[PDB]
RNA sequence: ACCCCUAUACCUUCUGCAUAAUGAAUUAACUAGAAAUAACUUUGCAAGGAGAGCCAAAGCUAAGACCCCCGAAACCAGACGA
RNA sequence: CCGAGCCUGGUGAUAGCUGGUUGUCCAAGAUAGAAUCUUAGUUCAACUUUAAAUUUGCCCACAGAACCCUCUAAAUCCCCUUGUAAAUUUAACUGUUAGUCCAAAGAGGAACAGCUCUUUGGACACUAGGAAAAAACCUUGUAGAGAGAGUAAAAAAUUUAACACCCAUAGUAGGCCUAAAAGCAGCCACCAAUUAAGAAAGCGUUCAAGCUCAACACCCACUACCUAAAAAAUCCCAAACAUAUAA
RNA sequence: CUCGGAGCAGAACCCAACCUCCGAGCAGUACAUGCUAAGACUUCACCAGUCAAAGCGAACUACUAUACUCAAUUGAUCCAAUAACUUGACCAACGGAACAAGUUACCCUAGGGAUAACAGCGCAAUCCUAUUCUAGAGUCCAUAUCAACAAUAGGGUUUACGACCUCGAUGUUGGAUCAGGACAUCCCGAUGGUGCAGCCGCUAUUAAAGGUUCGUUUGUUCAACGAUUAAAGUCCUACGUGAUCU
């Protein structure tokens, strides 16, 4: 959740090279 | 007028509030026999008594609650000590 | 949109200067409140109207005593703009069974256990 | 009514208007004017 | 501007009253007023507000 | 010659309203009261852990009275005397 | 009595009517809430109730208690009229 | 009185439309939507009312509720405690379902509307005081009598543009360009005489002259370096006041 | 005009506009997409729709195998077809009436200011004016005069917008008659500047006491034209005034 300290724990696309043809 | 000044003297802001001007009996019999209490003063007397009892009831609940919490903390401390005792260690240390 | 207001906890942290101004003692907090409603619940959101009823502040300028505990204070923080909060003072201690009927709450917040309606001889 | 952002200075609510007047900046006033001291 | 806020002799400020919901003032204020602190009104900026 | 278009206190063009000297004083007076309320809410007598359960017994008993009154509803008793006393409407002197 | 102070007729209709929206000169008389289905309440009797039919896994029988007025342009039938 | 006569009858035609709807008193009471030849209406929800059953309702401590994505929003949901007294269920129904302004987050229009459409909240369609009159802003609600009292909101502030004085020779009309360019059309340099004066800052001359500024001298000009107006159509619009202790 | 995704609606749910965008009225693979049954969700009602443990029967000891992949991929009742199983509408006005279009200025009735034309009111996009700015024009010269790109105010005369009062009626052009007022002054008065010699002009300040023509055509307001005049002003007054008239 946004207000919880665990916000953004599931983010993964910032670890992946952007492949947007 | 003068409501703030009365507050600074510890009196009621409205002169019709608590004080001799209001709570004292308005009249008495000529021979000296006191008059029955006014119905307004009886209402205030009962209302003040309920407020006084509510103050005592709230104070006693907090005092009892603080003792109960303190009793639980003392009990929790004692439980840790008992679990320390066990069988004597053996093996490498002997 | 107009919603409920979250008051930061920094608002309710008394500085040393505040203690001197109001005379309170942080190490000996007052046991009870004296809550009096001085503002109307009209033109205020319904959740403020409900809390006023819960605190027994339906009639304005009628003192009501509440315990100084976090749960009660939480309700007070919602309607703190509609009420006057004063600490209850006991110069002669709590009323006893003998002097229950001789109590009076003065405008200074002091509950006196004796009320003789006579001038002081001093 | 008007939106939050307007070309003209939108008329404030009276409750807000009294708040602005109360919270105006008050510069410190020295007891003696500096030009009157050496 | 920082000096003006420091030596401001007014005991009441827009930031203090708005953030604390004093007088229930947020019923007439905007949620943006918590961060604008009374210095902004619509598209207008008021440098004299502290 | 000076007229406000439309209604005075609503619309894009409104009649200007100005804060008088006493209007500011009244707001400051209420601000001081609320500032003192902030101080007295900063010193709770007990913590949340200590407060817990200190009044559960009274609250439960208070609701049991509400349940008892709610489930005590029933038609009132009917008495023979009430029905027979209606014959007195034709009571006459001998 | 007036002079002083206070006070923007009523009904209807509306988000909202002193409204320059509606109706009303006034008096007297006349002029507008009809009932089943269950349910509720109060009696009777009771695994039965009811003066053939009907209902019934506490029901059944009886009573009390709820449902307006005026107005079209029309349609049809049969007469009467150059 | 014929887009098809008149009279009688069917006929008390029908009308989601308009108007009207008769004694006294008290109490509760303003309500998301969905469907509809439906948005001038209805039915079901929702809200409201009555009776009844029995049990939690409201306010809420931690812990907890998403990645993708630019506003890392105000908040909400959940929720014991606590403060409170309501809530759900069962039985029986009606009415409301044509909405106004204010504050706030937005959308449409023109960052127009007393505009239009949603959301959060308030008020109005109920009382009283105040903002002049005043449905929507402010204060305040539970009802009676009094020729008592304390208060709440509650009155508009402001008035602005002076300014230096004095003095000026010279390498040289710098070079180049140019019909001509001489401090002042362009380009390059921007060195030097005199105690003091830029190979020229603003004017001017066809080019030159001519008038100033930056120099010296004199000498305490011993400067502010924050700004700006007005016009409508019946007749201005309370009268007035800068002075006696903030109530 | 029904259905689905995204924004508006940032975080439980919900949430509109003739709001901003993209789509759907299928296709493909299975043939246990067999039967049955706890507890739940639900598009703010209902109808409808959705997920499901266990169990029966299968499959299976390789098969992210057990209510297919997929977002929507769709239609109630009656009725009709059929031995049965089961099927049938772009009923798309998509909660669907079994099957019915125009026209009325020849019109009628019931209502509605809940809703348009008229005027008022709101608003000022449009229109009008002033000022600020100093590019440009005016031989030189920004400010005699004129003025771009922009800025800040004001006016409520135009065209629009809104739908607030009136539809148990607030009577429309233009003219006649009588005019009331504003000044943003056409003429007459008093002044400043000029690229003001004089005579005529241009521009600005001030001034609303007084005045502001007669005709041909056109229903005209206008406009064109003739002859004049010190001048033939701009606007408001329910587009002044029809219980005064046309
Ligand atoms: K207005
Ligand atoms: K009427
Ligand atoms: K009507
Ligand atoms: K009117
Ligand atoms: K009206
Ligand atoms: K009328
Ligand atoms: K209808
Ligand atoms: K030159
Ligand atoms: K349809
Ligand atoms: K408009
Ligand atoms: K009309
Ligand atoms: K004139
Ligand atoms: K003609
Ligand atoms: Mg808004
Ligand atoms: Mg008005
Ligand atoms: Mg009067
Ligand atoms: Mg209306
Ligand atoms: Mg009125
Ligand atoms: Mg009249
Ligand atoms: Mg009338
Ligand atoms: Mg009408
Ligand atoms: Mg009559
Ligand atoms: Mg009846
Ligand atoms: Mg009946
Ligand atoms: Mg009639
Ligand atoms: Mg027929
Ligand atoms: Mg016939
Ligand atoms: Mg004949
Ligand atoms: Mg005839
Ligand atoms: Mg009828
Ligand atoms: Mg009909
Ligand atoms: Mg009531
Ligand atoms: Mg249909
Ligand atoms: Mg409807
Ligand atoms: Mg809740
Ligand atoms: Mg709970
Ligand atoms: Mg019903
Ligand atoms: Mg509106
Ligand atoms: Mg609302
Ligand atoms: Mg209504
Ligand atoms: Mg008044
Ligand atoms: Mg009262
Ligand atoms: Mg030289
Ligand atoms: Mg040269
Ligand atoms: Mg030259
Ligand atoms: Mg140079
Ligand atoms: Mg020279
Ligand atoms: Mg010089
Ligand atoms: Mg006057
Ligand atoms: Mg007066
Ligand atoms: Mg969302
Ligand atoms: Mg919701
Ligand atoms: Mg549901
Ligand atoms: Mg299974
Ligand atoms: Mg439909
Ligand atoms: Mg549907
Ligand atoms: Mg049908
Ligand atoms: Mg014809
Ligand atoms: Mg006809
Ligand atoms: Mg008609
Ligand atoms: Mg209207
Ligand atoms: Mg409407
Ligand atoms: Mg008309
Ligand atoms: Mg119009
Ligand atoms: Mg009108
Ligand atoms: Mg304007
Ligand atoms: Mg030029
Ligand atoms: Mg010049
Ligand atoms: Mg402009
Ligand atoms: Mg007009
Ligand atoms: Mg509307
Ligand atoms: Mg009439
Ligand atoms: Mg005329
Ligand atoms: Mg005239
Ligand atoms: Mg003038
Ligand atoms: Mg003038
Ligand atoms: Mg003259
Ligand atoms: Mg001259
Ligand atoms: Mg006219
Ligand atoms: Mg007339
Ligand atoms: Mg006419």
């Amino acid at each position: 959740y946004k207000t919880k300290p665990t916000h953004g724990i599931g983010k993964y696309k910032h670890l992946i090279k952007a492949e947007e043809p | 007028a003068g409501g703030q000044w009365r507050l600074q003297q510890g009196l009621a802001a409205n002169p019709s509030g608590y004080g001799p001007l209001t709570e004292l009996p308005d009249w008495s019999y000529a021979d000296g026999r006191p008059a029955p209490p006014m119905k307004g003063q009886l209402r205030r007397k009962a209302e003040r008594e309920t407020f006084a009892r509510r103050v005592v009831l709230l104070s006693q609940e907090m005092d009892a609650g603080l003792q109960a919490w303190q009793l639980r903390q003392q009990k929790l401390q004692e439980e840790q000590r008992k679990q320390e005792n066990a069988l004597k260690p053996k093996g490498a240390s002997l | 949109k107009f919603t409920r207001s979250r008051i930061p906890e920094k608002v309710f942290q008394a500085s040393p200067e505040d203690h001197e101004k109001y005379g309170g003692d942080p190490q000996n907090p007052h046991k009870l409140h004296i809550v009096t409603r001085i503002k109307s619940t009209r033109r205020r959101p319904y959740w403020e109207k409900d809390i006023i009823k819960m605190l027994g502040l339906e009639k304005a300028h009628t003192p009501q005593v509440h315990k100084n505990i976090p749960s009660v204070n939480a309700k007070l923080k919602v309607v703190k703009h509609l009420i006057r909060i004063k600490p209850l003072k006991l110069p002669q201690g709590l009323p006893a069974e003998e002097n229950m009927s001789n109590t009076c709450l003065k405008s200074t917040g002091e509950l006196v256990v004796q009320w003789h309606l006579k001038p002081v001889e001093q | 009514g008007s939106k939050a952002v307007t070309r003209h200075r939108r008329v404030m609510h009276f409750q807000r208007q009294k708040l602005m007047a109360v919270t105006e900046y008050i510069p410190p006033k020295p007891a003696i004017h500096p030009s009157c001291l050496p | 501007q920082e000096e003006r806020e420091r030596n401001n002799q007014n005991p009441w400020t827009f930031e203090r009253i708005a953030t604390a919901n004093m007088l229930g003032i947020r019923k007439v204020l905007s949620p943006y007023d918590l961060t604008h602190k009374g210095k902004y009104w619509g598209k207008f900026y008021m440098p004299k507000r502290v | 010659r000076g007229r406000i278009p439309g209604r005075q206190w609503i619309g894009k063009h409104r009649r200007p309203r100005f804060v008088s000297l006493r209007a500011k004083q009244n707001m400051i007076r209420r601000l001081e009261i609320e500032a003192e309320n902030h101080y007295w809410l900063s010193m709770p007598y007990m913590t949340r852990e200590q407060e817990r359960g200190h009044a559960a017994v009274r609250r439960r008993e208070a609701f049991e009275a509400i349940k008892a009154a709610a489930t005590s509803k029933f038609p009132p008793h009917r008495f023979i005397a009430d029905q027979l006393d209606h014959l007195n409407v034709t009571k006459k002197w001998s």
